[PDB]
């Protein structure tokens, strides 16, 4: 059991399950710790009710996005394993399991990472993939080989060496890792690239265009 | 051919057709024995995605 889950249990016993279930939406009960980091004025850790909207949490406890809310580019809501969401989704999304699942991003550890409009999103996702490549235990074939493969592909994506067709290839590669490994680390490596391709494909395409035009 | 015009006329009268137009021996209208390199396209299964072997 997670330490937060173990640590909230005596309070639940003392005050009752009804008190804990009074907070949040149905099937999303209780309070939660949030770590807001990245491009915020006041990165911090707070305790808040579950279904709090993301924008309200960011602008109330983290001092708002650096440069204003209109400077927001993307948010990773639940740690590196969750897919990122663009600014248009963060306007009304709530911070619980169900709402973030409907947003195709998941809640995870409730670790909000904020990236503003000055962020190279491709570089950030490639750094996350490098982290997963360095953290893979190597036991099973899909993680051990495919995560390294996607790391190389994303490293080439950062410069722009690749061709647009490879993007689809990358997608398929991630699909061959997800659901085919012993543990969920493979899923946690496959999902960030899926989110980046889902929401920022034109950025990758224009990077490849600029690389081709610069290097004949 | 190198035949003199009188021999050409004799050949054409004997055969009944103009032989100089369609000669059995090929002189210089054939292709060069040295050619530029080719390129040779690949094929329909050379895609990078949506190409699972179980579908083909
Ligand atoms: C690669 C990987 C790393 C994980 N690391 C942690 C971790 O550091 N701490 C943690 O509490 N759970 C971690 N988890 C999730 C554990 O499965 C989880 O702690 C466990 O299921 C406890 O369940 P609980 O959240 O109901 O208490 C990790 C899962 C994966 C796949
Ligand atoms: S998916 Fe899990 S078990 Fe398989 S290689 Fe990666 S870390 Fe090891």
């Amino acid at each position: 059991a997670n330490v937060e889950t173990v640590a909230v249990s005596p309070t639940i016993c003392r005050r009752g399950g009804a008190w804990f279930a009074s907070f949040g939406r149905e099937r999303n009960s209780g309070t939660k710790l949030f770590n807001i980091s990245g491009h915020v004025n006041h990165p911090c850790t707070v305790e808040e009710e579950m279904s709090v909207p993301l924008k309200e949490l960011i602008e109330k406890h983290a001092g708002g996005v650096i440069g204003g809310w209109d400077n927001l580019l993307a948010v990773i809501p639940g740690g590196s394993s969750t897919p990122l969401i663009p600014k248009s989704v963060c306007e009304t999304v709530l911070m619980d399991f169900d709402a973030l699942v409907q947003a195709q991003t998941g809640l995870g550890t409730a670790a909000v990472i904020v990236m503003d409009r000055s962020t190279d999103i491709v570089k950030a996702i490639a750094r996350l993939i490098e982290f997963y490549k360095h953290e893979s235990c190597g036991q099973c074939t899909p993680c051990r080989e495919g995560v390294d493969w996607m790391n190389k592909v994303m490293a080439r994506f950062v410069k722009g060496d690749a061709r647009p067709a490879e993007i689809d290839s990358l997608w398929e590669i991630s699909k061959q890792i997800e659901g085919h490994t012993i543990c969920a680390l493979g899923d946690g490596a496959a999902w960030p690239v899926q989110g980046l391709i889902r929401h920022f494909r034109p950025e990758l395409e224009e990077r490849m265009q600029q690389f081709a035009l610069q290097h004949q | 051919a190198s035949a003199t015009r009188v021999i050409q006329l004799l050949r054409n009268w004997a055969s009944g057709r103009d032989l100089q137009a369609k000669l059995q021996l090929r002189y210089q209208e054939i292709s060069k024995r040295t050619q530029p390199p080719p390129k040779l396209p690949v094929g329909p299964s050379h895609k990078l995605s949506n190409n699972y072997y179980c579908t083909r």
